[PDB]
């Protein structure tokens, strides 16, 4: 769906991530010299010493249809899920009027990939024109930067390995 | 062909048994039409695969 | 509770299951902190877990309830087990099977 928008057009909102940590990132993902992030994505941490409901919103006025990509994370042991996200599990739930859905995070060990035995989960919710998003967590909300915009089109990906002239 | 004018309710909520959706408790069709005027008005509910539970 | 289907026919069963927005509408409600509902045939089975969350406001709520069906053949039985959360059916649908089907219209009928 997205290598058929033919569009990576990325519009910035700021949400209100009150009580959180934002922009976690890690030495997995370096960014030029120190630790980062998926650039479209906003890792929420704890704060101090609290992970508080988040309850935010972003109703669509626009005249056209949003793609929201958003993630969850599965931590690797039940104290790097408190370290963080301070809860015994979190929870993450994205609506629109119509839709919903609710990932639980997995507390678990992976393979080794890159330093970490940690993962994210990805997954994407589409606003239409005058509907609203309601993102909402007590923790593990690998939470979305904005919105990208979505054309209908008639493009595609295709995988070669040609040279192009 | 037997049709049957489903009106302001979608099927599905027929079924479900929405409140002004009774008038087609126990009803039988050839082709059931869902116009494109109707509505839902009660409890607000998903239905995952609500593609199959139509079809 | 638990309710064999003993006729020659299909039975079908639309139930769900309800996710509140917030902990205190779940205690007042359904008196336990997490429920579950799992309904099961012999031979297959499906247990839907509840999702304290807050949704869009729509005609007042922003709780939600999630809809599921169990067909259950002759012979075989239906089982509701629950601790809460439950949005139980009253019964079934005959299930015919025929040419029967649904088109999306706006035009008169004559
Ligand atoms: C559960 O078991 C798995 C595998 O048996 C554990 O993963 C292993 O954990 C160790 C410690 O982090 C990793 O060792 C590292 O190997 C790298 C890569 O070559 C080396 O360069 C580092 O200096 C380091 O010593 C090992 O790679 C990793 N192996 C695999 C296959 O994932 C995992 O940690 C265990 N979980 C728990 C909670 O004990
Ligand atoms: C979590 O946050 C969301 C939004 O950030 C909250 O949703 C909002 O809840 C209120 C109900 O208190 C709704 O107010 C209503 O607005 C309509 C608009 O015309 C009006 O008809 C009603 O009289 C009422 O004032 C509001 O619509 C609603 N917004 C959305 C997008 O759902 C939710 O209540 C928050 N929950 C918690 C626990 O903080
Ligand atoms: C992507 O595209 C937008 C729109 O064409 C670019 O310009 C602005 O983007 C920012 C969001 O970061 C906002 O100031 C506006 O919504 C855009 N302006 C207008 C008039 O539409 C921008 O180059 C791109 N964004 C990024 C982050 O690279």
């Amino acid at each position: 769906l997205v290598a058929s928008s033919g569009t990576l057009e990325f519009i910035t909102e700021g949400f209100t991530w009150t009580g959180v940590t934002q922009n976690g990132g890690s030495n997995a993902c370096k960014r030029g010299p120190g630790s980062g992030f998926f650039s479209r994505l906003n890792w929420l941490t704890k704060s101090g010493s609290t992970y508080p409901v988040l309850n935010v919103t972003m109703p669509n006025n626009d005249n056209f249809d949003k793609l929201y990509i958003w993630g969850i994370h599965h931590p690797s042991t039940n104290q790097e899920q408190t370290s963080l996200y301070v809860q015994a599990s979190g929870r993450v739930t994205v609506s629109t009027r119509r839709s919903q859905q609710t990932i639980i995070p997995n507390i678990g060990s992976r393979p080794w990939v890159r330093g970490l035995s940690s993962r994210i989960s990805i997954y994407w919710t589409i606003v239409k024109p005058g509907d609203v998003l309601v993102i909402n967590s007590n923790g593990n909300l690998i939470a979305p930067r904005g919105y990208f915009k979505m054309r209908t089109g008639k493009s595609s990906i295709m995988r070669s390995d040609a040279p192009i002239d | 062909h037997r049709i049957l004018d489903g009106i302001d309710c979608t099927l599905i909520d027929a079924l479900l048994g929405d409140p002004h959706c009774d008038v087609f408790q126990n009803e039988t069709w050839d082709l059931f039409v869902e116009r494109s005027k109707a509505f839902s008005n009660c409890y607000p509910y998903d239905v995952p695969d609500y593609a199959s539970l139509r079809s």
